[PDB]
């Protein structure tokens, strides 16, 4: 019935379509842009035959006409042996003037719904783009030659229609449908409706609104002179495919199409196939748990060296692990009180917003961001307090300043007082209090992040990551020792920082110093020179050690000179391990050699002031 | 009674559990045997025996043969102990799969510290490791003082139900009578009574909970309205014997019998988390050992054993998890020493010390990483280490 009821709107049955409302289009170019006129492909026959009946039927419905042009484009064969035509206008969308696509992306998109309408209505029309007419001006634009080598006709054709190829074509249609359908939405409140480009859904909330709503759109779509797709439209269904997206009673999950072509994509190695298997999983990244600590190891190959290393193919896999377990997403309902669990770690926040549904939470989205450099140099509660801005920042836009109960493993409501730069920025979108809230310090899944049954102060801190760990990627071996003692008169004094050969840096003191001051100031000095070459120090002393190594602490002693030095002086090398060896150091391995050597330096090379 | 050498045999009880649960044999072929105190032992003998003739009926084999062995395991076991000694015995018999294939026969038996109307026996695909992990259950005598301006109450909260004892008051003067003397008068008489009120807090104290040797008091509790939440911490009127073993000074209002039950409320985490509080102030004083360069303290391996074996170590202090082991052999040319490992080229040195710590030294204390000078500790200092008497030099 539907088919009989609506003849103009169905394309099998309405014939061509033309949108009667728009005015043909200029197509404004850049200043220095000028006529290009390509040498056609030579093409073979087999092919040529299989394409005529094609063009044959467009110059019949009026859409490409004859023309002598400056400008020329060629003419590509493509695909069993059905050959139909494709024209290339690279070298056109190079030379014209882009336009901005206003566009938001498809999610956010589908974010404009509610699952207050849960009857749904999908449509998507054919041929689209050649309903918008093109203004005589810009028709010799896209010329192109054809030929019959049986028949002698070698000469140039256009386009009457917007063709299929051009750059700004979807963006302009975009516009064009937004505005022909305007009319619509004003006249019809209560429906939802939603368009991208050349796909179409109703939204409804009883069978019978979406039947008369269905009839209403068509009705119009035939009045402006756009057709519809009969064979693929989704008339009055509770279950929709839209824009790759499969959803159902409020509920919405990725297409398994959607899916493959970002399954179906090979191991990329260049920077291009990369970068757009980054940009085809992005509109899926609202599904993905912690998306931006997934997808750290490629995004050093955006732009480059592009050693493909085991974290990345890890890492790529763990990709496609997390779109094969895609889960259902709720709809933002906008009415219920929102919650936003959190967690850190690695420089990379990653979290989930949900909400009730029964007395379960069923998340709308999986919002994830890296921490800028600034912030992902502070300390753990500090980058804990961070991500839950940055993902609040982001679930403003999917909550439209609705009730929102945040949570984290650490509980960090207290923090937001006492500062001791950047909080104001933070403290805003977090303190003002009439949308925002905190709630119950909560474990998370490393899965589903989900809160687990499971119970701290924010009141500590002091030192570093120091370890007595001879770390793995093995720089500096520099052994020190002092001596501060009397021999055959006075005291010494002396001090040394070698390795297992050479000698490094090595002095003398001062006529007083102490005992074993003499062990703290090699260290110290042999903690100087590093910064960036990491570095491991083995102390002949022990007093040195543990001073030098608990860690770091304030105090509230009768020696603090060297000391304070000494405490600060350990900031400077990016990880570091103090380590002490005298185990034996009388002696002798791969290791106890260059000990030996710290020991024979500091009281020879000793005795010069 | 130390409490300090029952952790460590709770600590051996908590390892128990570990293992017992890792090692898992094949079908009906573990023995969870507990005896009671009072329960004779030939009674045990009779009803061993007993199920010797239902495992004879059994008619499966393998698993025929591991019961059959298992129960002639025990009852040879059981005959080398006469009757039952004050606290019980506990016993696991069975065979389990270890490291490399093989097979491995466990035999425990042992006494440990009252297990009274326990009385379990069962044979399964597992052992039943549910009786000893109920001897860890075992919240201690928790002391608490709450001060106000009118009165002071005395009492104890042992696990959740509560108690009284000492409901005492002592008079001070309120507001500001500017009667027939002068305008600070009246200051004087409040430091005055105060002071006095606090000597008295603290003498009525140092009586009730000490007992005499020992303190009675496992652990204490804070509270209070005015400076008597402040003044008592930082001046050591408070400080007699009982001072070390305070947990945490806790702010209340109300004062009287219901400022008890809002003290017992805010610190009903404290009071859980002993071993916590206790593991960061035994941690804090061996890194005060350093701050004051006492040399009281070692660290690493060969210089613990040294302090070991030279008897000047007090305190022990290990890390639960220390991946060491020790090492004891015949070696070539027919001799005997002992090593002590890190990486691959017996049992764990955790292990030893845990039984021997008594022999030279010698005190011993467990500790974790979960506290913030307890992860000092450990990624520091290896997780080994201790209190000692006096100076040491090494080298």
């Amino acid at each position: 019935t539907w088919l009989s009821d609506f003849p103009q709107a169905w394309a099998e049955t309405g014939g061509m379509g033309l949108a009667v409302r728009q005015a043909p289009l200029i197509i404004p170019l850049k200043a220095t842009s000028t006529p290009v006129s390509i040498k056609q492909y030579p093409m073979s026959q087999e092919a040529r035959l299989g394409i005529k009946p094609h063009i044959q039927r467009l110059l019949d419905q009026g859409i490409l006409v004859p023309c002598q042009s400056p400008w020329n484009t060629p003419l590509l064969p493509v695909k069993t042996n059905d050959y139909r035509p494709v024209q290339d206008l690279r070298e056109v969308n190079k030379r014209v003037e882009d336009i901005h696509p206003t566009v938001p992306n498809p999610y956010n998109l589908l974010s404009g719904l509610p699952p207050s309408h849960q009857w749904y209505t999908v449509l998507d029309l054919k041929d689209a783009f050649f309903c918008l007419r093109l203004h005589p001006t810009s028709q010799p634009l896209f010329a192109f030659e054809w030929r019959d080598p049986e028949m002698g006709i070698s000469g140039q054709l256009t386009w009457t229609r917007l063709p299929q190829g051009f750059k700004n074509s979807p963006t302009l249609f975009d516009e064009a449908l937004h505005r022909d359908l305007a009319d619509f939405r004003i006249q019809h409140p209560d429906l939802i409706l939603l368009q991208y480009v050349d796909d179409l859904l109703l939204a409804a909330t009883s069978e019978l609104d979406c039947q008369q709503g269905t009839r209403a759109l068509l009705q119009t779509l035939g009045n402006l002179g756009y057709r519809a797709s009969a064979k693929k439209a989704q008339i009055c269904q509770k279950q929709v495919k839209y824009l790759g997206y499969l959803l159902k009673e409020g509920q919405r999950w990725l297409t398994e199409a959607r899916k493959e072509t970002v399954m179906g994509q090979p191991t990329p190695k260049t920077p291009r196939q990369l970068r757009e298997f980054l940009g085809t999983a992005g509109f899926c990244r609202l599904w993905i748990p912690g998306f931006a600590e997934m997808a750290a190891p490629l995004y050093p190959l955006t732009k480059t060296l592009f050693n493909w290393g085991p974290d990345q193919q890890k890492a790529y896999q763990e990709i496609k692990q997390a779109l094969l377990t895609a889960p259902a997403l709720g709809l933002p309902d906008l009415t219920k009180p929102f919650e936003l669990f959190v967690d850190e770690k690695q420089g990379y926040a990653k979290g989930v917003l949900t909400q009730k549904l029964g007395p379960w939470r069923r998340p709308v989205a999986y919002l994830s961001k890296k921490l800028d450099p600034v912030a992902a140099g502070w300390p753990p509660c500090l980058r804990m307090v961070a991500a839950i801005a940055v993902l609040t920042k982001d679930a403003g836009k999917l909550t439209m300043g609705q009730p929102l109960v945040i949570l984290a493993p650490h509980a960090v409501e207290a923090l937001v007082k006492q500062p001791p730069a950047r909080m104001t920025h933070y403290q805003a979108l977090l303190l003002d209090t009439d949308r925002v809230q905190f709630g119950p310090v909560v474990a998370l899944n490393p899965a589903t992040l989900l809160p687990l049954p499971e119970e701290l102060a924010e009141a500590h801190g002091t030192r570093p990551d120091l370890t007595d760990q001879p770390l793995p990627d093995a720089d500096h071996t520099w052994y020190t020792d002092g001596s501060s003692l009397l021999q055959e008169g006075q005291r010494k004094a002396g001090a040394a920082v070698t390795t297992e050969t050479e000698v490094i840096w090595a002095k003398a003191l001062p006529a007083g110093t102490s005992a074993q001051r003499a062990e703290l100031i090699a260290l110290t000095q042999a903690l100087k020179m590093a910064e960036g070459k990491k570095l491991n120090v083995y102390t002949d002393s022990r007093y040195a050690f543990a001073t030098a190594h608990i860690h770091g602490e304030i105090y509230r002693i009768k020696n603090k000179d060297e000391i304070l030095a000494l405490l600060k002086a350990l900031f400077l090398p990016k990880r570091l391990s103090i380590i002490h060896c005298p185990g034996h150091q009388k002696g002798h391995s791969a290791e106890a050699r260059g000990n030996r050597m710290a020991d024979q330096a500091a009281r020879k090379a000793a005795i010069t002031e | 009674p130390s409490a300090a050498d029952r952790n460590v045999e709770i600590w051996k009880i908590k390892k128990l559990i570990k293992s017992l649960e890792a090692a898992r044999g094949n079908g009906t072929s573990m023995i969870s045997l507990i005896i009671p105190p009072k329960d004779q032992i030939s009674r045990v003998a009779k009803m061993l025996a007993d199920e010797f003739g239902t495992a004879s009926n059994i008619k499966s084999r393998v698993n025929r043969l591991s019961v059959l062995g298992a129960i002639t395991s025990v009852q040879q076991r059981l005959k080398l102990y006469n009757k039952v000694p004050p606290n019980g015995l506990v016993v696991y018999c069975g065979t389990i799969v270890t490291e490399e294939g093989k097979e491995k026969k466990v035999n425990i038996d042992f006494e440990p510290f009252k297990p009274i109307n326990t009385s379990l026996y069962l044979c399964d695909n597992k052992f039943h490791t549910e009786a000893l992990t109920a001897l860890l259950s075992d919240d201690s005598k928790f002391g608490f003082i709450v001060i106000d301006g009118s009165g002071a109450l005395f009492g104890t909260l042992q696990g959740n139900t509560r108690e009284v004892l000492h409901k005492f008051t002592v008079d001070l003067p309120k507001k500001h009578g500017r009667g027939g003397q002068s305008a600070l008068r009246f200051a004087r008489l409040r430091m005055e009574k105060r002071h006095n009120y606090v000597r008295k807090v603290a003498e009525t104290a140092v009586q009730l909970f000490i007992s005499g040797d020992k303190v009675n008091v496992a652990g204490l509790v804070l509270a209070g309205s005015a400076d008597f939440k402040t003044e008592l911490s930082q001046s050591d009127m408070f400080d007699q014997r009982l001072q070390s073993k305070v947990l945490k000074l806790v702010d209340i209002s109300y004062g009287g019998e219901n400022g008890f039950n809002q003290a017992i409320e805010l610190s009903t985490e404290v009071l859980s988390n002993v071993k916590f509080i206790q593991e960061k102030k035994l941690i804090g004083r061996y890194f005060d050992e350093i701050s004051q360069d006492t040399g009281k303290y070692c660290f690493g391996v060969e210089d613990t054993l040294k302090a070991l074996e030279m008897g000047a170590v007090e305190i022990l202090i290990v890390y639960e998890n220390l991946d060491i082991m020790r090492y004891v052999l015949h070696c070539q040319g027919t001799e005997e020493e002992k090593i002590l490992y890190l990486t691959p080229e017996s049992m764990p040195l955790l292990e030893w010390f845990a039984n021997n710590y008594k022999k030279f030294g010698a005190t011993l204390e467990i500790v974790t990483d979960k506290s913030q000078e307890g992860s000092q500790f450990v990624k520091g200092f290896g997780g080994i280490g201790g209190i000692l008497r006096y100076r040491v030099d090494f080298q």
